[PDB]
């Protein structure tokens, strides 16, 4: 397969500069053009510009010139764009695609985005927090995590290591006092818990912090 | 250059029926040689990254299911989604790439289905966090239809306000609801000054709240 | 390398 690798999440400094690189494997990599694209939370999708990794050949949307520098290296397969000047309106999800220049010249395949945060405040780890369940006649159980006081997002959150993968519902992260708060329940039979061990996995990138918490009754 | 126009800006449909959306550009996405329009369709589930759909207009990339179909040209596209089905639940763009590159503001395909009620649990404040002087009261509301709810935190039988922050999932991919988190969060010893915590859904299937409690003990 | 598919 086409696969283009984008690195994790990264908080950087107002005014400063942050690279990011794009890993392309399964194809000829100077063969089709590397296209960048910008999505602000809950915005669309806006077009930064492409390199031609071939020649090293760039074009840009006029509104990122100057901000956006993307350059390619042959010997790695890999793709890079920095961002100078940030400001807090470079704050998104950035993703890289493959762009099939000559023929189709659509984006055929995407990376995963990379979530770039443009701040000064403290990257700061969670405090992960169990939430146990009293009956309302339920066949089903529900238990919960609070995923409290981090920065910057994200925060990934998984139950069983993902071997419980349905039932699940992780809330969007609210920000208060440059300090994010999110929660996830799941949902599966009183024939499995308190029986069998339940554990949320909170992983947060920018501090390198991952926890465990199990969810014990009572 | 080239600016792009979609429309509806937003749509919902129930599982089996049609939708069409409209892509405008500003100019011409036509090359009189090659005689292809370069115009693309994409398709971004939540949390998920963009999946090209269509190229050249109409024609279906590989993975693409064939009950999407995209037409027209020039200046003026349109996507058809035959028979939506649940997993269809998107942000739809287009995009011009006859000179650089211009998406559209998208447009976001909602999913109508069969009103249903939350099930709802409420979760005290868990030891460790009342260890470190905080105590948060948490309350699920999950898999309902439609979006329109509204919570309400009762201490004492008294409504309480300050302290609650409430966030929504996006639509659910399989079975289309939606579901919310609502979590009361005061101090420890505010906490243990009261003892009867209640949260309370007001949801259109009814008017009678379906409401969850607990005791302090 | 070419803008697009005009060119």
């Amino acid at each position: 397969q086409v696969q283009l690798q984008q690195s994790g999440p990264e908080l950087v400094k107002p005014g400063t500069s942050v690279k990011m690189p794009c890993k392309a494997s399964g194809y000829i990599f100077t063969d089709y053009v590397i296209s960048w694209v910008k999505q602000r939370t809950g915005q669309g999708l806006e077009w930064i510009g492409e390199i031609f990794p071939r020649s090293g050949s760039t074009y840009y949307n006029e509104k990122f010139k100057g901000k956006a520098t993307l350059t390619a290296d042959k010997s790695s397969n890999t793709a890079y764009m920095q961002l100078s000047s940030v400001t807090s309106e470079d704050s998104a999800v950035y993703f890289c695609a493959r762009d099939y220049y000559g023929t189709s010249f659509a984006m055929d395949y995407w990376g995963q985005g990379t979530s770039v945060t443009v701040s000064s405040a403290k990257t700061t780890p969670p405090s992960v927090y169990p939430l146990a369940p009293a009956a309302q006649t339920n066949s089903m159980v529900t238990l919960g995590c609070l995923v409290k006081g981090y920065f910057p997002e994200p925060v990934t959150v998984t139950w069983n290591s993902g071997s419980l993968s349905s039932g699940v519902h992780t809330f969007p992260a609210v920000l208060q006092s440059d300090l994010y708060t999110l929660s996830s329940s799941v949902t599966v039979p009183s024939s499995t818990w308190p029986s069998e061990t339940v554990t949320c996995n909170v992983a947060h990138p920018a501090s390198s912090t991952k926890v465990d918490k199990k969810i014990v009754p009572r | 250059d080239i600016v792009m126009s979609q429309s509806p800006s937003s749509l919902a449909v129930s599982a089996g029926e049609k939708v069409t959306m409209s892509c405008k550009s500003s100019q011409s996405l036509l090359n009189s040689r090659t005689r292809k329009n370069y115009l693309a369709w994409y398709q971004q589930k939540p949390g998920q990254s963009p999946k090209l759909l269509i190229y050249w207009a109409s024609t279906r990339e590989s993975g693409v299911p064939d009950r999407f179909t995209g037409s027209g040209s020039g200046t003026d596209f349109t996507l058809t989604i035959s028979s939506v089905q649940a997993e269809d639940l998107a942000v739809y763009y287009c995009k011009q790439s006859f000179y650089l590159r211009t998406f559209g503001g998208g447009t976001k395909l909602d999913i109508k289905r069969a009103d249903a009620a939350p099930t709802v649990s409420i979760f005290p404040p868990s030891s460790e966090q009342l260890t470190s002087g905080g105590a948060s009261v948490v309350c699920f509301l999950n898999n309902f239809y439609p979006k329109d709810i509204n919570v309400r935190w009762k201490i004492d039988g008294s409504e309480r306000q300050n302290g609650v922050l409430n966030s929504w999932t996006d639509q659910d991919s399989k079975d289309s609801t939606y579901s919310m988190s609502s979590t009361l969060t005061l101090t420890k010893d505010e906490y243990e000054r009261h003892n009867s915590y209640t949260c309370e859904a007001t949801h259109k299937t009814s008017t009678s709240p379906i409401v969850k409690s607990f005791n302090r003990n | 390398h070419v803008p697009g598919g005009g060119s």
